[PDB]
RNA sequence: UAUCUGGUUGAUCCUGCCAGUAUUAUAUGCUGAUGUUAAAGAUUAAGCCAUGCAUGUGUAAGUAUAAAGACCAAGUAGGAUGAAACUGCGGACGGCUCAUUAUAACAGUAAUAGUUUCUUUGGUUACAAGGAUAGCUUUGUGAAUGAUAAAGAUAAUACUUGAGACAAUUCAUUCAAGUGAGUUAGGAUGCCACGACAAUUGUAGACAAGUAACCAAUGAGAAUUUCUGAUCUAUCAAUCAGUUGGUAGUAUCGAGGACUACCAAGAUUAUAACGGAUAACGAGGAAUUGGGGUUCGACAUCGGAGAGGGAGCUUUACAGAUGGCUACCACUUCUAAGGAAGGCAGCAGGCGCGUAAAUUACCCACUUUCGAAUUGAAGAGGUAGUGACGACACAUAUUGGAGGGCAAGUCUGGUGCCAGCAGCCGCGGUAAUUCCAGCUCCAAUAGUGUAUAUUAAAGUUGCUGUGAUUAAAACGCUCGUAGUUGAAUUAAUUACUUUGAAUAAAAUAAGGUGUUUAAAGCAAAACAUUAUGUUAAUGAAUAUUCAAGCAUGGGACAAUGC
RNA sequence: UGUACACACCGCCCGUCGCUCCUACCGAUUGAAUAAAGAGGUGAAAUUCUAGGAUUCUGUAGAA
């Protein structure tokens, strides 16, 4: 190693470069969310895969294991504020049943749509990128803001 | 030798049998620095001293143009293909040419 | 200079040792100073950490002690008559620990074996057999 | 290296100083004295981070050299003086008397004290030896060689010291009915009661310490530091009262 | 503003000035994105001698 | 994501390989809006270097009439300040590199009852003497170095004598309490060597300051040493003679064949000794991984070694120092031709080498170190410049391809087995879906191909896990040592298993925290709408971590003799 | 029924000899050299011991 500041990769490329069954499924979401390219799909897929790996590893231990109680609640707690997982589902098994639409539907470009500020999801980018939008007390212009539950009713022009 | 204490033979069997690997042995024994005209280099710089036309193999007919190139490190002579169509015209003699393998690993 | 490391010796299996580093002052050795018999002469060697070793080059007198009579008296050494290690020490009358030396009992009025390190402490001290 | 070192790289510094990994290349090497390298907090770190009086080392030398710090009864003017265990630290200008005790997070903590309780400080005997001329003496955990001691002050007791006078006020033996604070590894910064000390002739002496809440944890005899007698503490314990939450 | 620390030894006060839009030290200021609110540290040395001597 | 597809045939099922694919690190082609972060002469030559800097240091407390003190300010023992010089401290840290090195070093672990300084901390122990010396003056030489000669003086916390009155070292004898364990700390007797607490300093910040030894700390430190652990090779099977042990001595800070004298014949080896290879510095760690693993680690941090090659030494507490000296070997520089210095594997920079790698910039303000000490220095460190090595967020355009593998043209011109394309099968001999073109569209996107190498694919190196009738592959057969494996049974150690103890950080997983999110960082803020308190705020228990080592609960499965 | 044939026996295919190119191996021969670790001879240099004592200090005695 040479540098002291850490760095990381936000996404991974698919193993099979050429599939028709994947080009349509990935282009279904691009139109449904106005994403710039295929990096956003991979990043969201990469994000979910990390949580699924924690629950997958943790389901192999006993319920009275000290690490299961502490780490298990930590993952469910984190998801609850983010709002990916519904509150009434409070078991690690429901983590594995999450999909890639749960994470993408909490993005800022998605949130400003369903709240009604942006007519079209392509129109949301210009408003978001133009700093027209505000989250509580801070101006935001990154369309990838994964809003939490508390900040859901705090999205205004 | 599957026994519990039989890790000495289980290890000596694998050391010997790995030398039969045609590919693993190649990158370990000392000929890459002597027999290989490139060494561990990705490319190589050389000088042109002859332009060659190689007749194709049996199921083809034609003349694949080529050159004879002497490197600067080893000093050996190697026959180098000309990449694209009509690219023999742009080649000359006593000039630097970069030489980088082919699709297959040497 | 003389060295005292084990990097120059063979292994317990007889295999030669392959060097890695040059000589170092920690394992420094020094020339012997065979304290012969003669006039008084010592030299102060500046050892490691600044400490000073009295290097007796030639000596004539020593403070011999008698165990039976509980008396220690200075005396002039006469002749080195026996050395348990090297008989060539007897010929040159070199004074080392354990050398059997005969002395004149002039203050004893009131055979010896040395029991000090003249090359380290700087003087001869012994006892009477 | 041909001799003793002088610099200290940031990452080689003891972990319990909590120095930012991107703060800088080097860390303040604590000069020698009473407390070891890894058992002490340098006086610069006490003021720059723990108390935030000085932002950088420019303003730390402007303070310690200004005769504005009194480590124990005496006054120290070394920027990197080794400030270790419960040795008291006092600032007359701001009128505050801290103290460096441990806590459950393996960290040195500055427990506030009053003026009266800052006049004394507990020490732990390390060894007792007979000097030349039959002048016995004892050595505390602070490296202090106290003069003619009490005859019963044995190797692993705890004594009470006075800053103004320098005498020995009270002394606590090492038995199975005393309160001890921990200066060790996993058990570091924990208060408890000595209940059992099993002896192995070979290497180490192992002491079982029972916590207030009934938790039992063992340790090495070295890390034991008697703090009182009969489930009583002679000093104000830190905020967490030496208790560990699982 | 924010946290204030009283420093008698350095004869100064360390206060984190929040801007909600020869005896003082104004440094360490970083705004937010696109302007607006700005934070910083305010140091007051009262005596001019302090600024005359207590400055790197 | 525990994944495969094309290619042997007229066709089918196999073994089997080639090609395809994804990822990491090096170069390179084409192209390039932003903001954050960031590697960068290691591979080839530890090859050679012009030039500039990288180590100096002064407080009231060592010596100062400098003819310096009109610049504060006066001055009769010298006013506060003081260039230079002596004296003290330092350049043994830091910084660079990876040639040497195969039980050596290194990692964990244990010992030092076998050694130990420096700095720092606690403590103990004659109202004042003597010479000479620099800066200073004067006379000089040589081309010259950080060049050196005589004479005239003048100081000490430089060099000595001397008192105010013990300690520690050697030897011989003796009495003897902590510790697992000591003829041990310690005391007593007798001579020997050494023998002090400056013959010291502020008039102002009696109180500091300073000094000489000796005990204890700093020391978990340093240095030696115990146990376990390393890649390939038998076209390396026997190796060693200070070698193995003993006694006496020598030397060392100290154990010790470390060395010397005498005596004995011993020590290692199929559990791989001895030797050979390395494009070998070791570890923390990195890449990739369902599990098991494979490859890598010069390079943040720790340990080792070196300064062109050996050798030998001085100074001091520590150097076998090389930004110290001497000689030899090999180079480079100045020259008045007589002579003289130099060691960029320090920071920039140059030549060479190669596929392959940045400014002859600014500043000690952050971190820290050095110093006579708050003030000076630091090419350490920070800032700035180059920087499609990489990583993160984010505008509105290129790269490669269009038979199959593999998403994309039964579109139009020439060529006619020629040019050519083509990783593999293959396409082209006049009607080319592949050539060179034009239009159209496929994939990725500020990125996209190529070449080489590592990992997965590879159950094509098999412990989990392969194959041996016929595809490659059971010795011609028997005996046999080492090795591996060994029936049932019982109402002192080891191995096994469970808990801990102890255990550098960074890194990995991870807890919290809205850097506009993210990479990041360990910061901050819900809040007191804030000086007040939440607040003595958070610091992940951060878990680990293999092979050894310590202790403990258990005795079924195993091992060693009685 | 056998097949090594599938353009299917007008199939396929072996070996010497002849042409061009390429790679490794041996090698009378000045062949043959270069760079790396031991035995004997010569052996600079600095340290240890010994002799010396130019000079200068106390006024030849002694010290350096």
């Amino acid at each position: 190693g040479r540098c002291l500041r850490n760095h990381s990769i936000t996404y991974k490329t698919p193993k099979v470069p050429y599939e028709r069954e994947r080009f349509d499924a990935e282009l279904k979401l691009v139109g449904q969310f106005g994403l710039k390219n295929k990096k956003e799909i991979q990043r969201v897929h990469y994000m979910l895969g990390h949580m699924r790996t924690i629950a997958k590893v943790m389901l192999m231990k006993d319920a009275k294991d000290p690490k299961r109680l502490l780490e298990g609640a930590a993952l469910l707690r984190r998801l609850h504020n983010l709002g990916i997982l519904p509150r009434d589902q409070n078991k690690l098994e429901f983590v594995l049943a999450l999909k890639e639409e749960n994470l993408l539907e909490r993005r800022l470009q998605t949130l400003v749509y369903r709240k009604g500020f942006a007519k079209s999801i392509h129109h949301a980018r210009v408003l978001i990128r133009g700093k027209m939008i505000k989250v509580g007390k801070q101006v935001v212009d990154v369309p990838s803001f994964l809003v939490r539950v508390e900040s859901e009713p705090l999205i205004q022009l | 030798a599957r026994g519990l204490h039989a890790a000495r033979k289980m290890l000596a069997q694998r050391r010997a049998n790995k030398w039969a690997d045609k590919e693993w042995k190649k990158g370990k024994l000392v000929t890459r620095y002597k027999c290989n005209p490139l060494g561990t280099a990705s490319h190589a710089k050389g000088l042109v001293q002859e332009k060659l036309g190689i007749e194709t193999k049996q199921p083809n007919s034609g003349i694949r143009k080529c050159v004879r190139v002497r490197l600067l490190k080893n000093g050996k002579k190697i026959t180098a293909f000309v990449p694209r169509d009509g690219s023999l015209n742009y080649v000359n003699e006593n000039d630097e040419v970069l030489i980088s393998g082919f699709g297959r690993r040497g | 200079g003389i060295t005292r490391d084990s990097r120059h010796k063979r292994r317990a299996t007889g295999g030669k040792k392959n060097s890695m580093q040059k000589k170092k002052k920690n394992t420094m050795g020094r020339q012997p100073a065979n304290t012969r018999l003669g006039a008084i002469r010592v030299h102060d060697v500046r050892c490691r950490y600044g400490i000073i070793k009295r290097r007796a080059l030639r000596l004539e007198n020593g403070n011999f002690s008698w165990a039976s009579q509980s008396i220690t008296k200075g005396t002039k050494i006469l002749n080195v008559v026996y050395n348990a290690s090297d008989n060539d020490f007897v010929r040159t009358n070199t004074l080392v620990k354990g050398a059997i030396i005969e002395i004149d009992p002039a203050p004893f009025l009131w055979l010896a074996c040395i029991s000090s390190r003249p090359g380290q402490t700087g003087s001869v001290e012994g006892y009477i057999l | 290296a041909r001799g003793p070192r002088h610099h200290l790289k940031r990452l080689n510094a003891p972990h319990h100083w909590m120095l930012s990994k991107l703060g800088g290349t080097f860390a303040p090497k604590p000069s020698h004295g009473p407390h070891g390298m890894k058992e002490c907090l340098p006086l610069i770190l006490i003021l720059r981070n723990r108390l935030n009086y000085a932002l950088n080392g420019r303003e730390v030398t402007m303070i310690v050299k200004n005769r504005t710090i009194k480590i124990d009864g005496k006054i120290r003017t070394d920027t990197r003086y080794p400030v270790g265990f419960m040795d008291v630290l006092s600032i007359p200008r701001t009128k505050e008397n801290f103290r460096l005790m441990y806590n459950t997070k393996r960290r040195f903590c500055l427990v506030p004290l009053t003026a009266e309780q800052a006049k004394f400080k507990l020490c732990k005997i390390e060894k007792r030896v007979l000097g030349t001329g039959a002048i016995p003496y004892i050595v505390t955990h602070d490296g202090r060689t106290i003069r003619y001691p009490h005859p019963e002050l044995q190797a692993n007791d705890t004594i009470k010291l006075n800053l103004e006078t320098g005498k020995i006020v009270d002394f606590v033996k090492f038995d199975i009915g005393n309160t001890a604070m921990m200066i060790g590894g996993n058990g570091m910064g924990r208060v408890g009661v000595i209940v059992k000390r099993e002896v192995h002739p070979g290497s180490f002496e192992i002491v079982h310490i029972k916590d207030a809440k009934g938790n039992t944890f063992t340790t090495r005899l070295n890390n034991v530091f008697v703090i009182g007698k009969g489930t009583e503490t002679l000093v104000n314990l830190p905020l967490d009262k030496g208790i560990k939450k699982p | 503003t924010r946290n204030l620390i009283v420093n008698p030894l350095l004869c100064r006060k360390q206060v984190v000035v929040d801007i909600y839009h020869q005896t003082i030290v104004l440094n360490g200021f970083v705004t937010k994105y696109g302007g607006g609110k700005t934070s910083g540290f305010a140091l007051i040395y009262d005596t001019l001698s302090a600024l005359k001597k207590f400055v790197p």
